[PDB]
């Protein structure tokens, strides 16, 4: 896998990729690797499959019943905080996960919290974690300012897991975005690499490595 | 640490009629990280072309070896070495480093130019040599080359078709494997006249 | 030893190598040129093993040196990549192979284009646009097939290589305390002493 | 030291059409190199119109099919015979397997069947319970052999429209039951081919609206 | 790997499977695993492929040239010492499961020799992951006294066990009959009870399926 | 372990342990709450058949359970003792899991709620 | 394997039984583990089948060049050529050979070689997995100076106790008789020795 | 986790037309050491059904222990022990194949491969194999250990599909137990040549026999061979 | 340790060596290695002393419980309670026990039980490292239904053979006599049994 | 985590900490506060195993907070260290236990003095005018030894601080990205911005 999630002006950006591999085998191209845990909030994939798709839908389950019982959507600061206490509890017995909880709330605004297996929870701006997450980074860091428009900040989150499902031979498949504001989470398309690493070469004229 | 899948590659060969076709995919990585994506696995010396996956250093050292043998094979035998003759060199020069091997998956592919048959063969990293009158898979992603294949594969093709069987084949083999990929060449082979391609393929 | 990079644009290539001399905890030297010019138009920067590294490299040079000399000749950069690669090729098979990986970067009179040659210390070549060795790859890379075109000046070039630089001095873990970056065109080899 | 696991071997293919969808598996039984059984069925009916096989290690599999069978006896007694739903059915099988999360049940689980609207529905499952639907899975011993193929055939990547320059794709459609028969008999015995492992018969459970269907044939018993 | 031999009235016979394996997977379908190390002396081999081969390969040359040097026909025991003290001088690093047969002046001879080096003399004998199948049906149906077509017919059939009920044996029968006064006929796929069914479907392509980036002629002459 | 039901109902629907709960409270020393617009004021009643009292170590009648919250009561101290306790804990585990302190109303929600588990619990008043 | 050798009034006889393994599979039901080095100087071979081989190939080798030179060789020469082998290549061979002969001279002889390579010359000797169960036994019942039939009996009965206890010994009972009227060869099989 | 003592080799068996044969060799072997002569590895479960059993022999006579009790709990309060509520062989198959997987998921397994032969009440052939990792299959023919290797090829010859079952007779398929009992005999080093065969046929009922010996056996031949290659002698 | 027990005529006699080991060194060379777990049943100990030990206390209690409420046990009820202890703790013992007594109805009986845990009733049984030596000799020489002197005399040879060939069996031989006479205890030194 | 540094003057107590997370080859976040307020008072920094540093901190901080509430009252840097100890002297023989050392500053007002105390995860508690855990102590230890001086001011502190960052930034082999400069005095905790 390759994530990634990055705070600006316009709210926060997540974008990830759709590979599922087991050794060098690559299982599956559509896996969806972020999960919709309520309007304003979103969780991202990466590590083992299982781990990471069970307790974000568990963690979802324990959200709903936080505002059923206090009538007030849950914090994504106590909402990262759940799923970071749960795993430290299995902390030892080989969980992997690398997880992003972003949202938008009042007291809040918008937020990203980076929580691991090992029970690191880290408050951050911008965020890369996978095992192309440094290929992400290298894209992301080098064009990144807070004064992004909505439509580059897209791009950007768009062509930095394109750049890592290139490199990385673990990360490929697709791209899919998500855009968070104080209104909610916007689904922002399913962008296949088979197509989308041509259209970008051409149009942006990078990608020179490559035989065109 | 498993020297034949550091860097990654696949190489297939086909049979059709009056006719053969070899296939490479252009990838060189290094585990995870890919490094280039021009990095070809086919070779030929005269008319008698060899694909080699597996550790790409011994992919090159091979490939000037073979040069080296084939260049001195020429010059006392004054013709060109034969498919068949090729592969016997190949078997021999493997089984010479029995004990302390090139971990490299070769294939030969050409027509012999006296008979005009078309020949296809492969070897395990030891020399051991695999004949075979339809397809002869190898590297990375051979489990998958021998689903391709084994599916798509029928006899006597003629050159245009056997290019997309070959060309399919390798492909979505190539798409399964995470090592694989990045480019892909095909070399049609006819009796006197080889053409090769360059095939658009996903480059994740 | 840790980074070294390597950038072919237009007319030369730069290779830009890590000044840090780390054993333990401590950064024992922070102004080492990791490189050897090879000829006067060839430049191999390595990195790799202590000892290895630096036995290595000027073992390539004394014989490259050598061959000068005998032919008042100088090889190409592909001629001496070629036989690097082969002298790391026998040598992985040794009873202790050197653990030394290289760049080398020159530019090839006869034909007046620049050449970058990435090597391992197995002996795996590969002629690049750009190249890069250990976990320095694992951002450069990616940046580089963003921003980098094939067509660029040699100060394009240098603006190219400070954006891999300053993502290098953000994310990687170490401190490797800059870099010492060297052009070489169809003048030769030159540093640049303020980067 | 004793190992609680073993390899049965054998492999399974599950394809979806627009109101059909299939689940098949070869009937061949194996422990290293010797041949247990010709015939012993992995593939099987769970009521519902839910078929589901887990294939690798048998006694996990077989285990895990009969607490999803069971788990199908319970939903109806507690939710007034209620219909399992496939997706209802996919999520209570990934408890199932992440329950036994640090003791796995070594088989990699496909169900087949049809979706609340009436279409086909594949599910696959990793043996810890990551699940995803497709159109199209292959599991087991030969499954690194199938799937691609079914990749090419069934959802058509890498094939472009003729004399497009590569630049439009041949477009999704689905497949009738008698073309995607085809694939998994072909899918089979190219698979008998070259793995040791498959081979002896194949069994296909085809579910319509109707019910569910069987069909088997003979493959080769090297 | 199944192959066996087996002595009958005037002479030996010699048989073989033709499957290669690379673990689980079926490298060749069609092999030849019996040698010819003399006109009148050849070797069915079991064990790692390019080590029977090649250790054939050897023998048979340094044979060749002792019949030359001595004007005489070779003898079976020369063969097998050879070959014995080869395998023992590599103490089984040289994976080769031989059985040797063949005629000379001095009669008919069945002998079998083991990767570290140990012979065995017998009327019949079987070496190789199906060696068991086959001796199963060798202690079964041997007797003293066989005729050249009983001892065919004895030797297939324990193949046959092999190619059945072995996973590391498949495909086709190969058989060597080596008499007292003949020529040694080599039967190669004597018996193909291992044909591949037609396919449902023709998977040629329409011409321009695949998307093409580049083209160029290759030049092959000087 | 003593399991006796204490609490249970009466022929006419009564629970009468929890009604002579209220009994106790009836006798204890008054305690008044007054909002205002922009503040709230607890005033507490102090019995004065206690001359000789050392007011400066005395329990106040007013704790704080968090540095933004305070309770009152009336009844049994005793008692209130136990209910502050839980209180106070309370307040420091939501501090830590929520990563905000309690509200007014949530502290309630579970000191009441602890108050009504010992109303259908065997062994306990 | 069970193997022994037995000295008796008119020489010595060897015994064996025809079992070899793999594992518990016994690859070979019919095997000759008594093994000529010379006309009237034979051996028992237990341990690897390759090793035993090898070495019994050897001192045939040996003492056919020694023959050559001076003559018939004696036993306890044969033995010291056995014994060289077993010694000197200690870390690469799994053999226990029992060596016997027939001189006119010395009349019968036996010398037993176990893993170490050490010589130890006895009355009689016993070796292989399967003497374990057969020491009490043949203990109780050797007797020097025995007759041919005697002696027969003693290694047939002994045989039997050893192939019937031991799973890695049995098929049938071969042995060689070596005298001053020359080398008879001796097989019984399971049906009459099981039934002992 | 353990590590077998005593031990039991193949047991293999087949259907034929109308019912099933079972067989298993009389001994308890200690490693190489061939302890134990009377041993016996067949075991009746009512008129209906025999569990043959191989592996760890102290596991074998746990299992007899258990199913010993399971007829005795079957009997109470069951006036129809005798008839239409018997034990059936696939209640017995069942009930064991359960045991044996949840002994495996206690890492605690009972060291045992065991075939389950009998025939149904409806008249149908029951024969299923479970073993220590609770692994089970069906098939024509069943046999553990070298039996699998040795017996199976030779059995499936006879009966090599289901539709070869009705043309299959008891003496043919006691013939083919019989010989496979004597190559067996020949080449696998912890068996005996003493047996016991049962056969459980929907007509005749229950044949337990005991004592049997392997016989027509071939060794003449050895006399023949000499040396291992060029000695003549 | 060699240990046996014989049933005859009469009854059954048990039968043991006095050799306990740590590594090479006898820790003691007087051992008792019958033991009574019932005035008629009694056992032979073989493996791990601090085993065999404190399961025959466990027994011996066991039995005294059962004889309190239901008179005499049977051997077999003696050997199935040892069973059921050496089965059940397999894990964690090293024990090979012979059980052997004496009823009016039942006469003599032997019961075996190995490492295992399994019990196995038979005419006679023989256990421990040195039994291996005398599998042979006790086979061929063990007949049903001896007399007293015929087994003692059985049971001295062929405890003197283990004996003679285990570096782990030595000392007295000891012997306990089980008839409808009573019990009866003998002793056997070196001097008499070696030069049998 | 990694470097924790901690100083004690004549009138306040100077806590310096690394801002850097790094986690494989990846500078997770540079501006992270290895630090917990557990009373008005007294400060922690801690440094060690990923997660089990911030939820021992956070626990420690539950506890002292609660005691502070319960009695109205603060309790002495001496006594929370203590706590501290203990905990940790409970954890090392649990099955798993906290891998976490910490720095514990504080004012005591009763005394008006300053306290720095120094706690490993075993429980090894000493009171120090200058302390660090990790690889920092082999170079700051021998720095202080040679520049405090116990009558020194806050500014005084403080410079003998940024002598320390300095030295570690020189030859610590790792990029820790800095440090965050907390000072406990009589008037509470705060923090300086520009370091
Ligand atoms: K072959
Ligand atoms: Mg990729
Ligand atoms: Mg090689
Ligand atoms: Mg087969
Ligand atoms: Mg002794
Ligand atoms: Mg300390």
């Amino acid at each position: 896998t390759t994530t990634l999630a990055f705070r600006f002006q316009g709210g926060i950006i997540v974008a990830v990729d759709s590979r599922a591999t087991a050794g060098n085998w690559v299982a599956s191209q559509t896996v969806k690797k972020v999960i919709e845990i309520n309007p304003f909030l979103l969780g991202t994939m990466a590590g083992g499959a299982a781990d990471c798709q069970f307790w974000e839908t568990w963690l979802g389950s324990q959200c709903r019943l936080h505002e059923l019982r206090e009538k007030e959507r849950i914090s994504v600061a106590a909402a990262s905080k759940i799923l970071s206490n749960l795993v430290y509890q299995y902390k030892g017995a080989g969980l992997s996960m690398g997880t992003m909880i972003c949202g938008y709330t009042r007291k809040e605004g918008p937020t990203i919290y980076y929580v691991d297996s090992d029970g690191t929870r880290l408050k951050g701006d911008i965020f890369c974690v996978g095992s192309g997450q440094t290929f992400a980074y290298g894209v992301l860091d080098s064009n990144y300012k807070w004064d992004l428009s909505v439509e580059d900040a897209l791009y950007l989150g768009k062509r930095s897991i394109l750049a890592a499902a290139h490199r990385d031979a673990y990360s490929g498949g697709s791209v899919n975005l998500y855009h968070v504001t104080e209104d909610g989470w916007i689904y922002h398309g399913n962008h296949d690499v088979g197509e989308l690493f041509w259209k970008v070469k051409e149009e942006e004229g990078s990608f020179n490595n490559v035989i065109g | 640490s498993d020297p034949s899948s550091i860097n990654g590659g696949i190489v297939v060969a086909m049979t059709g009629k009056d006719c053969v076709a070899i296939a490479c995919d252009l990838r060189l990585g290094s585990q995870s990280l890919g490094v280039s994506n021009k990095f070809e696995k086919i070779f030929h010396y005269g008319h008698v072309f060899l694909g080699i996956t597996g550790l790409a250093t011994d992919v090159t050292t091979l490939n000037e070896m073979f040069r080296y043998k084939t260049n001195l094979y020429k010059l006392k035998e004054e013709r060109a070495i034969e498919p068949e003759t090729f592969t016997q060199l190949v078997s021999s020069s493997l089984y010479e480093r029995r004990f302390g091997p090139y971990f490299v998956g070769p294939v030969v592919a050409g027509i012999n130019s006296k008979s005009g048959k078309p020949f296809i063969a492969g070897f395990d990293l030891i020399g051991c040599i695999d004949e075979a009158k339809d397809f002869i898979v190898s590297g990375t992603a051979s489990d998958q080359l021998f689903g391709m294949c084994e599916s798509l594969y029928e006899p006597n093709l003629e050159p245009e078709d056997l290019f997309e069987t070959i060309s399919q084949a390798l492909l979505n083999a190539a798409d399964r494997d995470a090592l694989s990929g990045w480019g892909a060449v095909v070399y049609i082979i006819k009796k006197d006249e080889v053409v090769k391609r360059y095939l658009k393929m996903r480059q994740d | 030893m840790d980074i070294i990079l390597g950038i072919r644009v237009q007319d030369s290539v730069i290779l830009a190598s890590s000044k840090a001399v780390t054993r333990g905890i401590s950064v024992l030297k922070d102004s080492d040129d990791k490189t050897r010019q090879l000829s006067p138009h060839t430049l191999m920067s390595f990195a790799g093993e202590a000892g290895d590294t630096v036995q290595f490299a000027e073992y390539i040079q004394a014989n490259i040196q050598l061959y000068s000399i005998r032919e008042d000749y100088e090889l190409s950069p592909q001629a001496v990549s070629s036989f690097v690669r082969q002298e790391l090729a026998k040598s992985i098979r040794s009873r202790r192979p050197y653990q030394v990986n290289v760049l080398i970067g020159g530019y090839d009179k006869k034909k007046n284009k620049p050449e970058l040659y990435q090597i391992d210390y197995l002996g795996t070549k590969v002629e690049l646009p750009y190249g890069a060795h250990g976990y320095s790859g694992f951002y450069t890379f990616s940046l580089l097939d963003h921003h980098y075109r094939p067509d660029m000046t040699t100060e394009e070039g240098l603006d190219l290589l400070k954006l891999c630089v300053q993502e290098l001095e953000k994310r990687m873990p170490m401190d490797f305390k800059g870099v010492i970056v060297k052009i070489v065109d169809k003048d030769g080899i030159r540093q640049v002493d303020d980067f | 030291q004793f190992n609680p696991y073993g390899d049965n071997g054998g492999t399974i293919l599950g394809i979806a059409g627009e109101d059909f969808a299939v689940l098949a598996g070869d009937t061949r039984n194996i422990t290293d190199y010797s041949i247990n059984s010709r015939y012993e069925p992995k593939v099987f009916d769970c009521g519902d119109n839910i078929v589901m096989s887990a294939n690798g290690f048998a006694a996990d599999g077989d285990a895990l099919v009969k607490r999803f069978k069971n788990s199908v006896k319970w939903y109806h007694f507690d939710h007034n015979d209620k219909k399992l739903s496939i997706n209802s059915a996919a999520r209570n099988i990934q408890h199932l397997l992440y329950g036994k999360r640090f003791f796995p049940y070594y088989v990699h689980t496909i169900i087949a069947g049809l979706d609340e609207d009436g279409k086909g529905a594949v599910y696959s499952f990793d043996p810890v319970g990551s699940y995803e639907r497709e159109q199209c899975r292959a599991g087991g011993a030969a499954a690194s052999l199938i799937m691609p193929f079914l990749d090419n055939q069934v959802n058509f990547k890498n094939q472009y429209e003729p004399g497009t320059n590569g630049k439009v794709k041949k477009p999704l459609k689905y497949l009738s039951v008698e073309e995607v028969i085809k694939l998994v008999r072909d899918s089979f015995t190219s698979a008998t081919e070259r793995h040791i492992q498959v081979g002896d018969g194949l069994e296909i459970l085809i579910v319509t609206k109707d019910g569910v269907r069987k069909e088997f044939y003979e493959l080769k018993r090297d | 790997t199944t192959i066996v031999g087996v002595k009958f009235n005037n002479g030996v016979v010699i048989a073989a499977d033709t499957r290669s394996t690379q673990g689980p997977i079926v490298a060749d379908k069609n092999c030849a695993k019996l040698h010819r190390i003399s006109p009148k002396i050849w070797c069915a081999g079991a064990g790692t492929a390019a080590d029977t081969e090649a250790v054939t390969q050897l023998i048979g040359s340094n044979i060749e040239l002792h019949s030359l040097y001595t004007s005489r026909e070779p003898r079976v025991v020369s063969a097998l010492q050879m070959l014995k003290q080869h395998l023992f001088k590599y103490q089984g690093h040289i994976g080769a499961y031989l059985i040797v047969a063949g005629v000379d002046p001095t009669g008919s001879h069945l002998f079998s020799i083991d990767a570290h080096g140990s012979t065995d003399v017998g009327y019949y004998l079987s070496l190789g992951s199906g060696s068991l199948a086959a001796m199963a049906v060798l202690e079964s149906h041997w007797k003293q006294d066989l005729t050249k077509e009983e001892a065919i017919k004895l030797a297939s059939d324990a193949i046959q066990a092999g190619i059945w009920n072995d996973l590391g044996s498949g495909s086709n029968v190969d058989v060597c009959v080596m008499e007292i006064g003949k020529d040694a006929e080599y039967l190669r796929n004597y018996l193909t009870p291992n044909v591949r069914e037609e396919k449902q479907k023709s998977y040629k392509f329409p011409r321009g399926t695949t998307a093409v980036l580049k083209e160029s002629i290759v030049n092959i002459c000087d | 372990g003593y399991d006796r039901a204490l609490s249970i109902f009466s022929p006419d629907g009564h629970i009468f342990q929890v009604e002579y709960a209220l009994e106790a409270v009836k006798r204890g020393t008054c305690a008044v709450g007054v909002k205002g617009k922009n503040c709230v004021v607890l005033g507490c009643e102090r019995r004065s058949t206690l001359k000789l009292q050392d007011t400066r170590i005395t329990p106040s009648k007013v704790s704080k359970i968090d540095s933004h919250v305070v309770l009152s009561f009336s009844g049994l101290n005793a008692d209130s003792r136990i209910l502050i306790e839980k209180a106070r804990v309370e307040a420091q585990s939501h501090r830590l899991t929520l990563e905000d302190p309690v509200t007014v109303e949530y502290l309630t929600r579970y000191v009441a709620g602890v108050q009504q588990r010992y109303t259908q619990s065997g062994g306990v008043r | 394997t069970s193997i022994m050798a037995v000295t008796f009034k008119d020489g010595v006889i060897l015994g064996a039984d025809s079992r070899t393994t793999t594992g518990a599979y016994i690859a070979n039901r019919v095997t000759d583990k008594l093994t000529r080095v010379h006309d009237k100087i034979w051996c028992c071979r237990s341990g690897s089948a390759a090793d035993t081989q090898a070495i019994a190939d050897i001192v045939q080798y040996h003492l056919e060049l020694y023959t050559s030179q001076y003559g018939t060789p004696s036993t306890e020469t044969a033995a010291s050529v056995f014994k060289e082998l077993c010694y000197e290549n200690k870390d690469n061979l799994t053999a226990g050979i029992i060596v016997a002969g027939y001189d006119d001279k010395n009349k019968g002889e036996v010398y037993t070689i176990p893993l170490g390579g050490s010589v130890h010359k006895l009355p009689y000797a016993i070796a292989g997995s399967g003497s374990t169960f057969i020491y009490g036994y043949c203990d109780k019942n050797f007797r020097e100076n025995m007759s041919k039939e005697e002696t027969v009996d003693f290694i047939k009965h002994s045989l039997s106790q050893a192939i019937k206890w031991d799973g890695s010994s049995g098929g049938v009972i071969r042995m060689v008789v070596l005298t001053a009227a020359g080398v008879e060869r001796l097989i019984f099989y399971p049906d009459e020795y099981e039934q002992l | 986790t353990q590590q077998p003592i005593v031990t039991g080799t193949s047991v293999i068996s087949m259907k034929y037309d109308n019912g099933v044969i079972i067989a298993a060799d009389n001994l308890g072997s200690y490693g190489s050491l061939l302890r134990f002569n009377g041993v016996e590895r067949l075991i009746p479960v009512g008129d209906n059904t025999v569990v043959g059993i191989s592996g760890d022999i102290s596991d074998m006579q746990h299992i007899e222990r258990l199913l010993k009790d399971l007829v005795t709990e079957n009997a109470y309060d069951n006036p129809l022990a005798d008839a239409e509520e018997a034990l059936e062989p696939s209640y017995i198959f069942e009930y064991l194949a359960t045991v044996m997987y949840q002994r495996r998921s206690k890492m605690n397994p009972l060291w045992n491969a065991i075939i389950v032969a009998g025939v149904q009440s409806n008249g149908d052939q029951f024969l299923r194999y479970v073993n220590l990792l609770g692994v089970t299959y069906s098939s024509p023919t069943l046999a553990t250990g070298f039996g699998a290797h040795m017996a199976n090829p030779l059995l499936r010859k006879v009966v090599d599909r289901e539709s070869d079952i009705p043309k299959t007779t008891v003496q043919v398929a006691e013939e083919a137990i019989v010989n496979a009992m004597r190559v067996l005999y020949y080449r696998d080093a912890r068996s005996s040549r003493n047996f016991s065969l049962a056969i459980i046929d929907k007509n005749t009922g229950l044949t337990f026999k005991k004592n049997l010996q392997v016989e027509n056996m071939k060794w003449d031949f050895a006399k023949d061979i000499k040396g291992y290659g060029t000695q003549k002698i």
